[PDB]
């Protein structure tokens, strides 16, 4: 699912300004 | 209402207010969240027993990361501005080695950490809080200000249950086209990729990534990387999931719009295209406004100066120089 895949990404957290 | 608004705006952006308050007035509790030149801390108005939330910058760290006139900006106009869904500032200093900026607390936290415990929000949830961010835009646009960086991690929950924008960093007041490349990377519009020039729609193709993200839990475009981000920006394709109602499919298609000739807030009838779709249609936009219509959460109230709500950071000791460092640059703070 597209859920599962966004949960297993490594931006899930807090995201800072470029 | 929006005549009267620019009044009391022009008079304080022209005369701006400068040094009401000083550190040792403030006992330093805890800190709040971390930015890159400094940090948010919960501190306490010794002689009242007031709380707030102090944003402190270093100086030197400013001049680094040549950001001295973005830093200017953000505190010339939040002392300016005046409206219920925008964090008030209370009082603003600088000493030898930092600018301060004194703000008023908000304990519920940010909408980020609600909306990821949750997982997603109701469409009428994701409606409520969409209604505020339409209105906080219409202010800000009316004063020629473009805000550049919506996400829910700028999105506090007040003790009502309504929204409060917070971190004016990115915040410029221009009168025609800009081309810095700011913001965060989910929520950038294709044209600030693209380097063009761009104007206050990058805002309302904001909104459209913010809407998604509130009622899918995940943002439309996703990656590992920052430049895989932005290919699927640019490509335009977006896909819906089948919870997603007919009404805020067609919402969405109309304000994540690549073609700036099309896109919804950027037409001859401007926010009205967005206030009359038919996704709004049971929003009393008058009645929002006014802070009458029911929230659909109220933050958990431990007390006054309760952190709960916030995550826990490692702390560091203030320093303040017995030297005057930039002391020419930041001479307007
Ligand atoms: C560039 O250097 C920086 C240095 C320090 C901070 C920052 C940025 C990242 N943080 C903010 O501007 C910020 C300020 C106030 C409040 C706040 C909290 C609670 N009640 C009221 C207001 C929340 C904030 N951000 C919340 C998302 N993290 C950048």
């Amino acid at each position: 699912t597209t859920y599962a895949d966004f949960i297993a990404s490594g931006r899930t957290g807090r995201r800072n300004a470029i | 209402f929006l005549a009267k608004a620019k009044e009391d705006f022009l008079k304080k952006w022209e005369n701006p207010a400068q040094n009401t308050a000083h550190l040792d007035q403030f006992e330093r509790i805890k800190t709040l969240g971390t930015g890159s030149f400094g940090r948010v801390m919960l501190v306490k108005h010794m002689e009242t027993g007031n709380h707030y939330a102090m944003k402190i910058l270093d100086k030197q760290k400013v001049v680094k990361l040549k950001q001295i006139e973005h830093t200017l900006n953000e505190k010339r106009i939040l002392q300016a501005v005046n409206f219920p869904f925008l964090v008030k500032l209370e009082f603003s200093f600088k000493d030898n080695s930092n600018l301060y900026m004194v703000m008023e607390y908000v304990p519920g936290g940010e909408m980020f950490s609600h909306l990821r415990r949750i997982g997603r929000f109701s469409e009428p949830h994701a409606r409520f809080y969409a209604a505020q961010i339409v209105l906080t835009f219409e202010y800000l646009h009316s004063l020629d200000l473009i805000y550049r960086d919506l996400k829910p991690e700028n999105l506090l929950i007040d003790q009502q249950g309504y929204i409060q924008v917070t971190d004016f960093g990115f915040a410029k007041r221009v009168k025609g086209r800009t081309w810095t490349l700011c913001g965060t990377p989910e929520y950038l519009a294709p044209e600030i990729i693209l380097s063009k020039g761009y104007n206050k729609a990058v805002d309302w193709w904001a909104l459209g990534v913010l809407i998604y993200e509130m009622a899918a839990g995940y943002p439309p475009f996703f990656a590992d990387q920052p430049i895989q981000i932005y290919e699927k920006i640019v490509s335009g394709k977006v896909r819906f999931p089948s919870h997603f109602s007919s009404d805020l499919k067609d919402l969405l298609r109309n304000l994540l719009q690549v073609d700036l000739t099309k896109r919804f807030g950027n037409l001859k009838n401007g926010v009205n295209d967005i206030k009359n779709h038919k996704w709004f249609a049971t929003t009393d936009w008058i009645a929002i406004y006014q802070r009458k219509v029911e929230a659909p959460f109220i933050p958990k109230f431990k007390g006054p100066g309760d952190t709960s709500n916030f995550d826990d950071y490692e702390e560091e000791e203030i320093r303040v120089s017995i030297n005057e460092k930039c002391g020419k640059e930041f001479s307007e703070f």
